[PDB]
């Protein structure tokens, strides 16, 4: 059949290796990002915390790339690390060449060009990694982009990739009020999405990984939600859910 | 929004509400129509079969009563090994169709000489003794064994197989027409040839052409016939056809679709009988066998051994000149214009068998019929070859 | 072990397969044998058969060795390719 | 031979809009049916030696066998239905000229001498395989497939009607035609339409029906079917689902596979048996055309091959018009958004979409289907490609 | 079992045949017919356009191209493969005009083009080159010191002097016709009439202005491709 | 067999990988380009964004240079790569010869790049088809179509992507000399060609127009509704 090296074309025109790289992301941890009026956030699931992981870390799924850049990863760990290192490399190369933080579109296109080159030629397996870039620029303010192992990308305001990503994005689009969400509403929506999309009746703060990017006073600050902060957020959501169910 | 089951009130309202005033009458009339049709079909019935009674001018009723009482019914059986009768063991194995096999004696009417292995023996119903041999009396005008004396197709009709037709000419004519040349060259005349090539190449037609030229009668035998119901006495079939060929003058035996026969108990009887009628029959006869099937290997290995079928003629898909000749041959029998570019059509159908060519001509005729024109045009042939052959890519990268 | 007929074995095979045809002594089996390099057994029988066939093709011209020569040329390779792009 | 016993074919009522004209036409048909039943019943009421002795000579009961050989004018080789065959006599009263290998001779129960011949023997299977009531579907009920309908009419209708063109051009009428395409395209509907408009005997066959358990019953059934078709000439044989027996020929090991191969070789032989000039044509339909034997579809056996592609946009809208021609649609239903959506909608899919839209309308206690009902129905009935984003 | 020798160009068949090169040869039969005739007064090239759509711009379909003012070209095969072959031919002609400052003969032109061809099975392809045989047949015509000259180039890299050669989907029929309709002292005008006659006889569609491109090279004038009006004048006679 | 090898000829002389790459364009989205007396237009079928995708970065029509534009169909990533290479080559050609790149030159470069990507193993062919439009510096209307095989052709009005055959027949039946007399007539022609396949109108349609050297502005979503309203007005006018 036509399931050999990626540089092959099915008679119907499909790139089967690229398609398998697509469908492989469904095995990765669920991560989503939402665009709010005055902030952006990345919510990711810690699928593997058994009992004895040191948690010596800043974020596993979320990776900071530049003083204005942050992204979440979903795919094979090796390709994840390679893509993140290349992201840092290209961002700093743009900063050196132009003395300006790299735009989100430009960096995303650079990474996607690399990924396409990894499926265009050479007999090399495509990067089985899908990304969710978060950042700010003077060109378009706050932007969210969802990458793709095929080398495609798209500008989104709400997107979930990983396991159960289809249902998560479906309910998210069913429950997204564009242009009228602050950071708090976006955080609550992300918590509700993670509740509905993960296989736990009461998800813990350990399984949740949230990082928020916000531009304030001339500079953009990227911070991951501390343990106390994320615990307070999830408890606020569970009391909101309790209020909703008792009212019903 | 939960679906709500249609309540009885909703069912009642929805049924009547908006409806034709005539709708009730229409439905009743249609139902009555169906009931009336059923009633007619019930009251016609009982159509009389009227079995095959001849007019009373032919009924000798007393004689039929006497033949009913006297004439015994004999079951039909297939005989088998003679078990060395020689008047000391007058017994034979006979297989009474699906009933059973038995070992039976003769009858006073019959003699040992006309009973051997393999023919149809009429055994009785008590002792099962063979009471009359019933030769299949096949001589089959009701089925295959074409038995065509001088086929209408001639040397001009066959087109393209020039090398093939020349090899066939040699083998089945130079001994047949000039026996003295083979005699004075000290070589037995070619015992036969196996005409192998892809199906539809026309090997049958080329054989019939040489048959018409030799003025020797052409015998075509199918294999599926004696694979299907007429199995068993196929040995006697080929026995009697070879016999009548001996009675006949110079002949041309031709086995097509023989792959079915070659590819086996009664079948094995058929080819060992033809071994007896080819090796045992002197190879000097004028009953030359013309073997022909697509398969060059499925034939039993004991068949092409020397002293038997000696050469093989490899038919191949017609070339450009062959294809245009076939096109002209098939279009001669059609109402077309006189300026049809048959070379163009031959070019447009590469690697196309002769059957595909005749189908292309037929489709051109149908296309001409479609526009209700009595004469087929070149455009019709172009559309026909576009339809049959090929059952942007070749126009945008090649040029 | 059955070895490939060497030269005189080739001649012997040619001879054996040609005793039923009215072949004259004008022929030279030894030359045909030394022209049967790489030939193996049944190939020589095909040589004899084809030689007889063209002896008929020449017009039933019995008593010929040139037919044996041409037969040695054609045998299995009787089809002549006529293939382009070969210098 | 007796001519074509076509279907009943009650006259079609044209309005179909539940109006007075429909009532008039239906009442007229009912009136004619009533005067037919009156006549048949009253003529049943009004007005009332050698044959008995020949019945006595025949005896009781009389077995039915198939003639296979005739040695002399007073002896033959009949075969009972079991499979056994006997050398039996022919009594005088049996009309000889009707005796032809393959008939149905009537045999005495004891000493199975031929005492008569049965013109009509058709076994229950081949009898039900014959169409009696023409299907209500018609070419008007077929949307699109103009080329397909045109080809089928050229194949099984033009030789039946005025055929002078076929021999005027010198080409043979197309012996047999096969329809292929994805499931639900219209292969069986186009055969129903042919049966509705035919003037010849139509023989519907399931294909898998021909196979029978007992040895020799399969080829016998096929032989009887085509013998009926010829004897019922002109006739049309519709072997639906030919792939049930039409699969690739392979060497057989088990007895059942040998019987299956025997049945198909019999079918192929009998397809070869009749001349193309004969007025018996075969029509075969399948979804897996590629899995058929490349000898049943030989140009010398089945020249035509009618393709049934998934309907295009205009054919889709034609089918939608046909299946919504009996609905009480509103003025808002565009019906164009549905045929827009680049999908693999077929005729069956469009019909199911219409039915589902009607069911949505019923679900809203309304009998007027709207665009929203069609919208939900299309998603409801469509089950189950390229990832979104690769191909723009 | 020819399949094992089918894959790849570096595999020899038991009959010693280069099957992939043979397939490249047969890939010419998918190109439109091109006819070139050699005459003492010059050489003419006639081709079949095979217009896919009346909307297409005819000038884009380049069956006949100019390698140099003194030489002409006709093509049948893959458009891409040809384009590379034509560019190499023009580049080599200009290289000869640079180094030797003379008009290089059409025989040397086809020699150089064949040198670019027949290089599929070579190790010099490391920087990047064709790993498969070129699938386009070349018809080279022009005038040189030996008078007018026509050369046909084989996808394997073989070239031969042909007095009248036809390549394309209809090489066999057009060549068979040219076999008996060609004559040595045939004039250029009657040669062009003969070429158009063969093209009409072999074309699938009727003969008009947009079905044929016509080129001619004579010792006096340079390479001339027949314009619309010249095509009408030469096609009204036929 | 002979299908899973880019540089292997089939027995019938087909490079089946190249044809498969060509067919992969048919799975894209319709894009029709028409050239007029003074205008060239690029009509594409825009995929309807569900609820969140930013249309600003789903660019289907992209400008290689100030004098050339192009619309692709068949693979977004390969399209992006060839777009970047095309603009890099346009800038390099303007560096080498200082005059703006003619449509023929950039089309030839794109075709040669795709060809060199379909002549060796380990290099998958660019599975897109491009419609190059623009004006040469002398002011002539030229439109070009590039095939994944690496070949290019000159078309007066061509369509690519899915349903390109139907739009092709529409243009064959409707491309007239007077149909391009004015810019509005060409716009009407291209809109009608698009609505032949994308029947909804309004949205799902993107147009870019090029008059004589003005740095084309893609028709923004304020007059596309106006232009389709004029189209409907004419449509009810003649019927
Ligand atoms: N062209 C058409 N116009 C109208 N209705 C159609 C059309 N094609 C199919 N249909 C509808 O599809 C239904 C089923 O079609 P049909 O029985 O002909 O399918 P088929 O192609 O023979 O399928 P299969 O081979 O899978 O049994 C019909 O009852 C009819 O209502
Ligand atoms: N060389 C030929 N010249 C004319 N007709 C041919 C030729 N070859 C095949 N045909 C056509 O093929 C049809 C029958 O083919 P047939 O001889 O049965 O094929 P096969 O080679 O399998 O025997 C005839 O109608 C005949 O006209
Ligand atoms: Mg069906």
């Amino acid at each position: 059949r036509y399931d050999s090296r990626t540089t092959i074309f099915s008679p119907e025109g499909r790139l089967y290796q690229v398609e398998y790289a697509m469908e492989a992301i469904g095995h990765a941890g669920t991560c989503l990002g939402i665009l709010a009026n005055d902030g952006v956030l990345l919510a990711a699931e810690r699928r593997n915390i058994h009992k004895l992981l040191d948690e010596v870390f800043f974020s596993e799924k979320i990776y900071k790339l530049n003083e204005d850049m942050a992204c979440s990863v979903a795919g094979i760990t090796s390709d994840a690390n390679v893509l993140t290192n290349e992201l840092r490399l290209i961002a700093q190369r743009y900063l050196l060449q132009y003395q300006e933080p790299i735009p989100c579109e430009q960096l995303v296109t650079a990474l996607c060009d690399i990924k396409q080159a990894y499926t265009q030629f050479g007999g090399k397996r495509p990067f089985g990694v899908s990304l969710l870039y978060i950042g700010w620029d003077k060109h378009y303010g706050f932007q969210l982009y969802q990458s793709d192992p095929s080398g495609n990308y798209g500008g989104w305001k709400a997107t979930c990739i990983g396991n159960n990503s289809a249902a998560a994005v479906s309910m998210l689009k069913q429950d997204y009020k564009e242009g009228e969400m602050t950071l708090k509403s976006a955080l609550a929506l992300a918590i509700k999405v993670l509740n509905k999309t993960m296989d736990v009746s009461k998800l813990s703060a350990e399984k949740v990984e949230i990082a928020t990017l916000t531009r304030e006073n001339g500079k953009t600050v990227i911070r991951v939600l501390k343990q106390k902060e994320v615990e307070q957020l999830i408890k606020k959501h569970e009391e909101e859910e309790a209020k909703a169910e008792r009212e019903k | 929004k939960p679906i709500r089951a249609l309540d009885e009130g909703d069912i009642a309202l929805l049924k009547t509400y908006g409806q034709s005033t005539y709708s009730r009458q229409i439905k009743q009339v249609e139902d009555d129509i169906q009931q009336l049709l059923k009633k007619i079909n019930e009251l016609t019935g009982i159509k009389e079969s009227d079995t095959g009674l001849a007019p009373p001018a032919l009924w000798d009723l007393a004689a039929d009563k006497q033949t009913l009482q006297s004439e015994q019914p004999l079951q039909v059986a297939r005989c088998t090994k003679i078990i060395n009768a020689d008047s000391e063991d007058p017994k034979y194995i006979i297989n009474v169709k699906q009933f059973a096999k038995f070992v039976v004696d003769l009858s006073d009417q019959v003699a040992p000489t006309d009973i051997e292995e393999g023919m149809r023996v009429g055994v009785d119903r008590n002792k099962y003794q063979i009471h009359i041999p019933l030769p299949p009396k096949i001589d089959p005008t009701v089925t295959m064994m074409q038995v065509e004396e001088k086929p209408d197709v001639t040397y001009s009709d066959v087109g393209g197989c020039k090398e093939q037709i020349e090899k066939l000419r040699e083998v089945v004519e130079t001994p047949l027409l000039h026996p003295e040349r083979f005699v004075n060259l000290g070589i037995e005349p070619p015992k036969g040839v196996l005409l192998f090539g892809p199906p539809g190449t026309g090997k049958t037609l080329c054989a019939r052409a040489v048959a018409n030229r030799t003025d020797a009668c052409f015998i075509r035998v199918i294999g599926s016939e004696l694979v299907q119901k007429y199995v068993g006495e196929g040995a006697r079939m080929v026995r009697e056809l070879f016999e009548m060929a001996r009675t006949k003058k110079a002949c041309l035996i031709f086995f097509d679709e023989i792959d079915a026969i070659g590819g086996d108990n009664e079948v094995q009887r058929t080819m060992l009988e033809l071994i007896n009628q080819l090796d045992g029959f002197d190879p000097r006869g004028n009953i030359k066998v013309l073997m022909a099937t697509n398969r060059p290997d499925t034939l039993d290995p004991a068949l092409m051994r020397p002293g038997r079928l000696d050469r093989k003629i490899e038919f191949s898909l017609p070339d450009l000149e062959g294809r245009t000749h076939i096109f002209k041959i098939h279009a001669r029998s059609m109402s077309v214009e006189r300026d049809i570019r048959f070379e163009l059509l031959a070019r447009l159908c590469p690697n196309s068998t002769g059957a595909e060519i005749r189908s292309v001509c037929t489709e051109a005729g149908m296309f001409a019929i479609r526009a209700r024109r009595k004469i087929a045009t070149e455009k019709d042939f172009l559309e026909a070859v576009n339809k049959v052959i090929k059952s942007t890519p070749r126009y945008m990268t090649y040029n | 072990e059955f070895p490939m007929p060497n030269e005189e074995a080739r001649a012997r095979i040619m001879q054996i397969h040609s005793r039923k045809m009215n072949v004259s002594p004008d022929v030279n089996y030894e030359e045909l044998a030394r022209c049967t390099d790489d030939f193996n057994g049944a190939q020589c029988k095909a040589v004899c058969v084809e030689a007889g066939m063209i002896a008929l093709r020449r017009g039933a011209t019995e008593l010929t060795h040139e037919d044996y020569m041409e037969g040695i040329l054609e045998v299995q390779a009787k089809k002549k390719a006529n293939l382009q792009y070969y210098a | 031979t007796k001519g074509p016993d076509a279907a009943s074919k009650l006259p079609l009522v044209t309005p179909h809009t539940q109006c007075r004209l429909k009532l008039l036409k239906l009442e007229r048909i009912k009136d004619y049916l009533l005067m037919e039943e009156e006549f048949i019943r009253n003529q049943e009421q009004m007005k009332p030696e050698e044959r008995s002795k020949v019945d006595d000579l025949r005896g009781t009961p009389m077995s039915v066998g198939t003639l296979e050989e005739i040695i002399d004018d007073n002896h033959a080789i009949v075969s009972t239905s079991v499979g056994s065959e006997h050398y039996v006599s022919i009594l005088s009263f049996v009309d000889k000229d009707l005796l032809e290998p393959g008939c149905s001779v009537l045999l005495n129960h004891k000493v199975h001498a031929v005492i008569g011949v049965l013109m009509d023997d058709t076994d229950p299977l081949v009898t039900v395989m014959k169409v009696e009531k023409a299907p209500q579907e018609t070419y008007a009920d077929i949307g699109g497939l103009d080329n397909q309908i045109q080809e089928i009419k050229e194949s099984v209708e033009l030789p039946l009607t005025h055929p002078e063109y076929y021999e005027e051009m010198g080409i043979k009428p197309p012996k047999g035609v096969i329809l292929y395409g994805p499931p639900g395209t219209g292969k069986t509907l186009l055969a129903k339409a042919v049966a509705n408009q035919t003037s010849a005997t139509f023989l519907r066959v399931v294909g898998s029906e021909l196979i029978q358990k007992y040895l020799g019953d399969g080829p016998k059934l096929v032989r009887e079917l085509f013998r009926v078709a010829e004897e019922h000439a002109p006739s049309i044989v519709f072997i639906d689902e030919i792939d049930a027996i039409g699969t690739k020929r392979y060497d057989s090991n088990s007895g059942g596979e040998r019987e299956i191969q025997r049945t198909m070789l019999e079918l192929l032989n009998q397809l070869d048996g009749f001349d193309s000039r004969g007025d018996v044509k075969v029509i075969m339909a399948t979804n897996r055309i590629e899995t058929l034997d490349p000898a049943l579809i030989r140009p010398g056996r089945i020249d035509r091959k009618i393709e049934f592609p998934l309907p295009d946009e205009k054919t889709k809208k034609r089918i939608f018009q046909i299946h919504t021609s009996r609905m009480t649609l509103a003025d808002d239903v565009t019906l164009d958004d549905l045929i827009m959506a680049k999908d693999d909608l077929s005729g069956a899919d469009i019909k199911a979409i219409c039915t589902e839209a009607g069911l949505m309308a019923l679900r809203e206690r309304r009998m007027k289907v709207t665009n929203e009902d069609f919208k939900k129905s299309k998603e409801n009935v469509l089950y189950k490609g390229t990832p979104e984003g690769l191909y723009l | 079992t020819r399949s094992e020798y089918d894959r790849g160009v570096n595999t020899f068949s038991p009959e010693g045949r280069l099957f992939q090169v043979e397939y490249a040869i047969e890939a010419i039969k998918l190109g439109s017919t091109a006819i070139g005739i050699q005459t003492s007064e010059g050489v003419c090239l006639a081709v079949e356009k095979r217009i896919t759509s009346p909307l297409m711009e005819p000038s884009s379909i380049e069956k006949i191209v100019e390698i140099d003012a003194h030489i002409g070209c006709a093509m049948s095969g893959l458009i891409a493969d040809a384009k590379t072959l034509i560019d190499k031919a023009r580049v080599e002609t200009q290289n000869h005009w640079f180094t030797y400052n003379e008009t290089m003969t059409v025989e040397s032109v086809t020699q150089a083009v064949s040198n670019l061809a027949l290089q599929f099975g070579e190790e010099d392809a490391d920087p990047g080159a064709m790993s498969r045989p070129f699938g386009v047949a070349l018809l080279f015509g022009g005038v040189d010191e030996k008078g007018p000259q026509l050369f046909h180039m084989d996808p394997s890299g073989t070239f031969v002097q042909c007095d009248a050669r036809a390549i394309g989907s209809a090489s066999e029929g057009a060549q068979s016709s040219l076999q008996e309709v060609y004559h040595k002292s045939m004039t250029l005008k009657e040669a062009i009439k003969s070429s158009l006659i063969i093209l009409k006889q072999v074309m699938e569609e009727k003969l008009n202005a947009t079905n044929i491109e016509l080129a001619t090279v004579q010792p006096g004038q340079n390479f001339h491709m027949f314009t619309k009006e010249e095509l009408e004048e030469v096609i009204k006679d036929i | 067999s002979y299908d899973r090898a880019i540089t292997v000829f089939s027995p019938d002389g087909h490079l089946f990988q190249v044809e498969y790459a060509q067919e992969a364009v048919k799975k894209g989205s319709t894009a029709v380009g028409v050239r007029g007396r003074d205008i060239v237009v690029l009509g594409v079928e825009k995929k309807s964004v569900a609820k969140l995708q930013d249309e600003r970065t789903v660019r289907k029509i992209c400008a290689l240079d100030d004098n050339v534009c192009m619309a692709f169909a068949g693979l977004t990533a390969d399209a992006r790569i060839v777009i970047n290479r095309a603009r890099v080559e346009c800038q390099s050609h303007r560096l080498t010869v200082e005059d703006p790149v003619t449509v023929e030159y950039i089309t030839r470069y794109i075709a040669s790049l795709k060809q060199r990507y379909t002549q060796s193993n380990g290099r998958r062919p660019f599975g897109i088809s491009a419609l190059i439009v623009g004006f040469d510096f002398d002011g002539t209307p030229r439109l070009y179509q590039t095939d994944p095989s690496g070949t290019y052709h000159a078309w007066k009005a061509n369509a690519i992507g899915r349903g390109a055959k139907s739009v092709r027949e529409f243009l064959e039946k409707n491309y007239t000399d007077e149909a391009i007399e004015t810019d509005d007539l060409t716009i009407k022609l291209v809109i009608k060609a698009l609505l032949e396949v994308v029947q909804s109108g309004g949205k799902n349609i993107e147009l870019a127009v090029m008059r004589r050297d003005q740095s084309l502005k893609i028709l923004n979503p304020e007059e596309i509704e106006k232009y389709v309203a004029e189209i409907e007005k004419e449509k009810e006018e003649n019927e």
